[PDB]
């Protein structure tokens, strides 16, 4: 799932015509862009990993927890494109989040 | 009297604790000479209180010309033509005046980059920084914390 | 394959990572070196930055 | 200890021993994974 | 329109009262008394 998103965030400034984020920061300072992306449930299989693929004792990374959280998408977001100290707002709003 | 969010930076740990929220400290320091009127609460309430009287007249000039509009073209039916009216005045009056409470009041400091948010979240009160006394620390008890 | 290009590293230097969150008018220029956007110790905090707001 | 530190640095990072040369250093080797340094570094306390 | 004429002379008003304030007080390093404020005043006219 962070994979798909990951993938739209940098499509999205594609169609914004923003080509280098950091652009933002011509513009703004640095606190004042943010992230309110949220998920219904998503790290569904990092979950599993945690809670089937343990159980089993399958090989699973040590922080799959890392990959479950709801708000951990808009993080690597931030942490690989963005770079923002912006608010970070997370909604859980299942089928209308 | 102040709540923030707020990402770090670049990098490649989830885990890691962060000093995103140092920017609720952020004010610019680049002209400190002369006293900035806009702390002082004794200017800003004067402020206020022109627009309160700016105001007033406001409300006076417009119930004027309603009496105007009812002495020429309404009926003797004027009874809700004056009630709907007078009660729209009233709200556009308050409304303002919540506007002006607003603007000296309580976000006097929004567009100021002299003046950092914890300062004048603090100030609207006429608290100095040195009024916060104690920190709750999150204090986890990691050593990275 | 170049859509997703990782940064690999913040606008701003480690040892000029809280200087830049504290002054609100800090802006990134176009380095000379890298010619990428950063932001320089010049910029932050200046009496110019504050005539030009 | 070539054999061993090598199958056991390129068994935490999950890439062919060619992939890792022991010139580098394992604050490279990871990139920035803080996770994965205290792994490989506990890892190899239990070892030697 | 009323409220933006309102404010139009509200700022004459007080950049005239700044006026008075350095004709009587501020020494001849006058030009940064006079930034810092004129300054303030053009934010608040465009808050309001």
């Amino acid at each position: 799932i962070t994979l798909f998103v990951l993938v739209s965030v940098v499509e999205a400034f594609i169609a914004s015509g923003i080509t280098d984020p950091y652009e933002m920061y011509k513009y703004v300072h640095v606190s004042e862009v943010g992230n309110c992306s949220g998920s219904g449930m998503g790290g569904v299989s990092a979950l599993r990993g945690m809670f089937k693929d343990r159980f089993k004792d399958e090989p699973v990374q040590n922080d799959i927890l890392q990959e479950s959280f709801i708000n951990t998408m808009s993080a690597w977001v931030n942490m690989l494109l963005i770079s923002s100290s912006g608010p970070i707002k997370t909604p859980v709003g299942a089928c209308a989040t | 009297a102040m709540a923030a969010t707020a990402t770090d930076k670049i990098g490649r740990s989830v885990p890691a604790p962060g000093k995103g929220i140092l920017t609720t400290a952020r004010e610019h320091h680049s002209s400190v000479k002369y006293a900035s009127p806009n702390l002082n609460m004794k200017y800003r309430k004067r402020q206020l209180v022109t627009r309160e009287a700016q105001i007033k007249d406001w409300v006076e000039n417009e119930l004027e010309a309603l009496k105007l509009e009812a002495e020429e073209i309404p009926s003797e039916d004027q009874n809700e033509f004056l009630l709907e009216r007078t009660r729209e005045i009233h709200n556009e009056a308050e409304s303002q005046l919540r506007a002006a409470q607003q603007q000296w009041g309580n976000d006097f400091y929004k567009r100021d980059p002299r003046i950092a948010p914890l300062r004048g979240a603090l100030a609207t009160y006429g608290l100095t920084i040195d009024d916060l006394g104690v920190a709750s620390f999150h204090g986890t008890s990691t050593k990275a914390n | 394959n170049k859509l997703f290009v990782s940064k690999e590293h913040a606008p701003y230097t480690d040892e000029l990572e809280e200087d830049v969150y504290l002054d609100p008018l800090a802006r990134v220029s176009k380095d000379k070196k890298s010619g990428s956007l950063t932001f320089n110790s010049k910029n932050i905090q200046s009496k110019d930055s504050y005539i030009n707001a | 200890a070539s054999l061993l530190l090598h199958v056991l640095v390129a068994h935490k990072l999950k890439k062919s021993l060619d992939s890792i040369p022991m010139s580098k250093t394992i604050k490279d080797l990871v990139g920035g994974k803080s996770t994965v340094q205290n792994e490989i570094l506990g890892d190899l306390g239990k070892e030697f």
